[PDB]
RNA sequence: UUCAUCUAGACAGCCGGACGGUGGCCAUGGAAGUCGGAAUCCGCUAAGGAGUGUGUAACAACUCACCGGCCGAAUGAACUA
């Protein structure tokens, strides 16, 4: 418990791999949409004979609620998603600082877990000697 | 829900002899499932799509070929399903836009050319000829709400009973560059300016003309025009349904 | 729908306008100064946002 | 017979992906792998450096041909190790390629140039090289134009 | 429909309204009893993103024993190997360490002194003596 | 400012005293690349330089003492005219300038010169552009995965300007109702001017 | 500033005769006679040769002298307004519902009818001022013809149908429907 | 008040060109004038920025500086109270 809290603790969140069968005009929203929900473009492709793309992307599960509808709302219903979890990404922001970017979900995790308000720092769990 | 419904239709020799199908008998039995078209019910239809070989893709003329229309139509073509295309809500197009003779003809062309692009873009290379053609009789026009529609092949026969006209090639004559050329009685293939007063098409001249004239009687509630044309129109009425006004007289007559 | 030429014709009157920071009126020809006295004929203009 | 014509920015000597060809060449009924194979063959010795790839289709034959590019060809000559995307961002380029090397390419360029004199073509082609910012013969590329204007780099217009 | 890793029945559906009407059956048509709805919580993972700048110390309740440890960010490839069976807990020492030392660069000696895998004996958390 | 125009005055003087004969090039509707290809071809043969009509008109006034011949051609110097000095056979120079043409595309706004036709031709075009074809209201049909026109139609009349949509359709089929190139109105030769024709 | 003398010229073509009182301007031509009252302007008219009229203001300021050219535009528009006329072509703009236009009479006022605009059931009746003509002209779909001698009269009414048909509490950038001025020219073609 | 442009045609106005090298170096999945870091080069030049905006995901298709056709005498910009 002590040793974890001295080595720059971080939290890692699961990442979907999402691939989209979308036509040409509506793909532009995805690049706009993803950077508003931290989505990451992996690769673009088009099926031979049809004009629709097939574009693969990484979206953290965090920003993945209601995502298709706004994708449906942004694309006029023309884009169609296929959704699957791929891997985990590490949060760049500190999850120890209560006012940090990762420090709100963990505080919410404290809210849903019943734990204290303060997060255990490395000062506790460690007998200084 | 997607439940099959039973539908039974007898028919006479002239229309069963004119059937290019591997089959035998005089009876046809139609089993139809009404899947809901909501795109978020895309799984109730994908099971529903598989169970059949023909699919009735209903398309609205006002909104045109919409986004979800394309999607399920591509889904049907994924299974190699032969489609029949029916456009509803002509009454909407004939009462909201009031497109008189050519715009209605042109708008139909817009959609059918649009859908023909889709079937030519998504025809699998085992059938090839899944293309839809109003000339081939796979496209109808009518009002689902009011419960009336027509087919060119059904309409193609109605004329030789009074003109003695050929049937084989007039079914594909109703579309494209071919013009009835009234005042001359010749199915010309170009306007040619008619030496002045450029001449009309057979489609506009023959089929839509009675339709729009009846509306003028009906949609303005013109009591003086109903009885004369209906007798020319070889239809019958009932003892009491004659006494119905516009937007409801139209329903029963067609 | 509207044919593109007619759409441009109408938008020249409906969208191709400017706005004063202070008085919000839709009255440029191409103006550099507002015509209203409530804004004091101020020169602070923006082009009216074009849809999408 | 349709002579279909296209360009690329595929990097030399590194197999060009069909993923930038399948959108374009895929529609025109072509096996991507074999037509792509032609691209790699046309780009063999150009290893490391992007260059545009002329491609002439004479009835479904991918005759790709690297357009010899002033920027690209000079950078090949610098001897700097072929840049891999991963390796480093915006690697600068400083090969000491001689001015005499340039005039050979200028003779490769006058057909695609407009200068009255062959020296004027050198002004142009170095002007493209001037964009790149690489060093040439331990001197400012711009002064070569001025030096040429000063009658110093006399070009054998033949 | 299925259960999350934290013991909450996580129903899945096509779109936002589809959940409404399908659930609308539950209280009224399908099940017939009123229940509540909440967004499913995303299960995070905790890790380090540094190399344990300061050495961890802890004292036993009797203070006779002391433990000195280090924390290090095991890389994703080892994590990928662990979860995909490349590094098998059931395998024995002098064989399990060979592949990951050979194909992941680890040191011969340290990889031999693996005490256990955690949690559950096959997780991605590791102890090195 | 003044120096360059005097420099231009000097530049005209030099050509005025280096080429006995010249062409009066009509520069109506000349694009920029078309100029580049022309000056590529005339290399060695001719020189091309045009400029301000007033500067050209003013410069000769200071040159008229040495060059009083150019008086006769001035009332032919009207509008878009330039100067092409050369000492090469009459027939050859005229044809090559007026032979090399460019099938100039139709940009939206340009007046339709004459009635444009669309013919029942096989487009050989990928179907995706059918929407573009539909936009102009062209009856179309898909055979061999390309659009094919059903009927010949006079799209627009002679006169009325080509709209944006029409310009889009013409550009797609490489149809271009515009032929653009360098013209020549007059010819000055050893102090004897006559129309080019 | 106060220019001592500033004037503009007003060409009189062959078919125009101008009767000018103190401020009562009367232009007489082939198609009729136009009259306007300018008692608000304080200008000075002078006939030079029956074919040029010089209008000058003495000791006029920037505010004062600017309106003089306004008068010349006013008189010139009268001159061309009685000779070439002023014609306004009006185009119907509609996305789904075509705007239904009629000509109707109420107490003998030549009311122009707008029905079914945006599907609305109300009747727009706009009186036609004297001298302005309404024509529905073929060969351009859904366009009416607004013609009359005086530019002020035609454009005020040509505009007024535009304002009654503006969309409320809606994004006008998407609802382009309306009846919009298409051309402002002269009744005589190329003249 | 200052600084300018100006019959060797000032400004406004209607029209044309607004190239090629050139998808300038590189990046981002892709970037081609325009998410950006970078150089502000050369030829033809009547003149054109490795680009002022519309613009696509990129393309592309438009467009402006820049300069030229038509008219003719003044005009521009920044500051003062
Ligand atoms: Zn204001």
């Amino acid at each position: 418990y002590a040793g974890f809290l001295l080595a720059d603790p971080k939290i890692q969140e699961p990442v979907f791999l999402v691939e989209i069968q979308c036509p040409e005009q509506a793909v532009g929203g995805i690049y706009s949409v993803l950077n508003k929900k931290r989505g990451q473009v992996v690769s673009e492709e088009q099926r031979p004979g049809t004009p629709l793309f097939t574009v693969k992307a990484y979206l953290p599960v965090n920003e993945s609620f209601g995502f298709t509808g706004e994708l449906r709302q942004a694309t006029g219903g023309q884009a169609f998603p296929q959704m699957v979890f791929d891997h985990w990404s590490t949060l760049g922001s500190d999850p120890l600082d209560p006012t940090s970017k990762a420090g709100e979900i963990v505080l919410a995790a404290r809210k849903r877990h019943g734990m204290k308000e303060e997060v255990p720092g490395w000062q506790e769990y460690y007998d200084k000697l | 829900k997607s439940t099959a419904i039973s539908l039974y239709s007898e028919m006479s020799d002239e229309d069963v002899k004119e059937i290019k199908q591997k089959t035998d008998g005089n009876s046809f039995l139609i089993n139809l499932i009404d899947s809901p078209g909501h795109v978020d019910f895309s799984s109730e239809v994908t099971a529903a799509l598989r169970v059949t070989d023909g699919a009735l893709v209903v398309v609205d003329t006002i909104e045109g070929v919409c986004v979800q229309t394309e999607t399920v139509l591509r889904q049907a073509l994924g299974e190699r399903i032969k489609p029949v295309v029916v456009i509803n809500k002509v009454d909407r197009a004939l009462l909201e836009l009031q497109v008189s003779k050519e715009d209605l003809y042109q708008t139909f062309a817009r959609t059918v050319e649009s859908v023909n692009v889709i079937v030519s873009t998504y025809a699998d290379e085992v059938l090839g000829d899944v293309q839809v053609y109003p000339a081939r009789g796979t496209v109808a026009f009518g009002s689902g709400l009011h419960g009336w529609a027509f087919t060119i092949r059904q309409f193609a026969t109605r004329y030789a009973k009074k003109f003695g006209v050929d049937k084989a090639k007039m079914m594909d004559r109703l579309w494209g560059d071919s013009f009835f050329n009234p005042k001359t009685k010749k199915w010309t293939n170009k306007d040619t300016d008619a030496e002045g007063k450029p001449l009309e098409r057979a489609f506009n001249m023959f089929i839509l003309d009675p339709i729009f004239r009846l509306f003028t009687a009906i949609m303005n509630f013109k009591k003086d025009e109903i009885p004369v044309l209906l007798e020319k129109l070889e239809i019958v009425l009932k003892g009491d349904e004659k006494d119905l006004e516009g937007k409801a007289l139209l329903k029963v007559v067609m | 729908i509207i044919e593109p030429s007619l759409k441009a014709l109408a938008s020249k009157y409906n969208c191709d306008k400017s706005v004063c920071r202070k008085c919000y009126a839709r009255l440029p020809p191409r103006a550099t100064n507002c015509r209203k006295r409530k804004c004091g004929h101020t020169n602070q203009l923006r082009p009216k946002k074009k849809l999408k | 017979n349709e002579v279909k014509y296209l360009y690329l920015r595929a990097v030399g000597g590194e197999v060009g992906a069909s993923a930038a060809l399948a959108p374009k060449i895929g529609p025109l009924g072509l096996s991507p792998k074999k037509v792509g194979e032609d691209i790699a063959k046309a780009t063999k010795e150009f290893k490391g450096i992007k260059v545009t790839v002329q491609l002439k289709i004479q009835n479904r034959q991918a005759a790709a041909s690297v357009v010899p590019s002033a920027s690209s060809l000079v950078i090949t000559a610098l001897k700097e190790p072929p840049r891999d995307r991963k390796k480093d961002k915006n690697v600068k380029h400083s090969g000491n390629i001689q001015l005499d090397e340039i005039i050979e390419i200028a003779r490769q360029m006058r057909d695609k140039s407009f200068g009255r004199t062959l020296a004027s073509v050198t002004k142009e082609i170095l002007g493209t090289a001037q964009s790149v910012g690489c060093r040439v013969d331990f001197k400012n590329p711009h002064d070569i134009i001025e030096g040429i204007n000063a009658g110093e780099i006399e070009i054998p217009e033949n | 429909t299925y259960m999350s890793e934290s013991g909450e029945h996580i129903v899945a559906g096509t779109g936002e309204l589809h959940l409404e009407i399908c659930l609308q059956d539950l209280e009224h048509d399908h099940a017939g009893v009123p229940l509540k709805i909440s967004p499913p919580v995303v299960a995070y993972r905790e890790t380090v993103e540094s190399e344990s700048s300061q050495t961890a110390l802890s004292k036993s309740p009797n203070k006779h024993n002391r433990i000195y440890l280090k924390a290090e960010p095991i890389d994703e490839e080892v994590s990928l190997a662990i979860e995909n069976g490349i590094i098998n807990p059931r395998d024995d020492f002098k064989a399990r360490a060979r592949i990951m030392a050979d194909d992941y660069g680890w040191d011969v000696t340290d990889a031999r002194k693996i005490w256990c895998f955690g949690p559950d004996g096959n997780g991605p958390n590791l102890v090195i003596d | 400012i003044r120096e360059k125009k005097a420099e231009y005055f000097a530049k005209l003087r030099e050509y005025l005293e280096e080429y006995k004969s010249l062409f009066v090039v009509g520069v109506d509707n000349v694009s920029s690349q078309q100029m580049h290809e022309v000056r590529k071809e005339l290399r060695g043969r001719a020189v091309v330089l045009m400029g301000k009509n007033t500067m050209v008109r003013r410069a000769i006034r200071g040159f008229l003492s040495d060059l009083p011949d150019f008086e006769k051609l001035l009332p032919f110097v009207k509008g878009n005219v330039g100067f092409v000095f050369t000492n090469e056979p009459l027939t050859e120079i005229k044809n090559v300038i007026v032979s090399n043409r460019v099938a100039a595309p139709a940009r939206a706004g340009a007046v339709a010169p004459e009635d444009i036709w669309v013919r029942a031709v096989n487009t050989g075009m990928e179907p995706g552009k059918t929407s573009f074809f539909q936009a102009l209201g062209v009856p179309t049909k898909i055979a061999r995965g390309t659009i094919e026109i059903v009927s010949d139609v006079k799209v627009v009349d002679a006169g009325n300007k080509v709209g944006q949509s029409e310009a889009s359709l013409l550009n797609l089929l490489n149809i271009s109702p515009f032929t653009f190139g360098l013209t020549v109105v007059q010819v000055y030769d050893n102090g004897q001017v006559f129309p080019s024709s | 500033m106060k220019y001592i003398q500033t004037e503009q010229q007003i060409e009189v073509p062959e078919g125009v005769t101008v009767s000018i009182k103190s401020r009562i301007v009367k232009v007489v031509g082939p198609r009729g006679t136009l009259t306007k009252n300018l008692k608000h302007i304080d200008v000075t008219f002078t006939k030079v040769n029956n074919q040029l009229i010089k209008v000058a203001v003495h000791n006029g300021g920037r505010k004062h002298v600017a309106a003089l050219r306004t008068v010349k535009s006013l008189v010139d528009n009268m001159i061309t307004g009685v000779t070439k006329g002023y014609k306004y072509k009006m185009r119907y703009v509609y996305a789904h519902f075509p705007i239904n236009v009629n000509i109707v009479e109420k107490d003998g006022a030549k009311f122009i009818e707008v029905r079914n605009f945006l599907g609305d059931k109300k009747i727009r009746n706009v009186p036609v001022r004297d001298g302005v003509t309404i024509e529905f002209s073929t060969n351009v779909k859904d366009e009416i013809v607004l013609s009359g001698n005086s530019v002020e009269d035609v454009s005020q009414n040509a505009a007024d149908l535009q304002q009654i048909c503006r969309v409320r509490n809606k994004d006008i950038r998407k609802f382009l429907d309306g009846i919009y001025v298409s051309h402002k020219g002269f009744i005589t073609e190329d003249l």
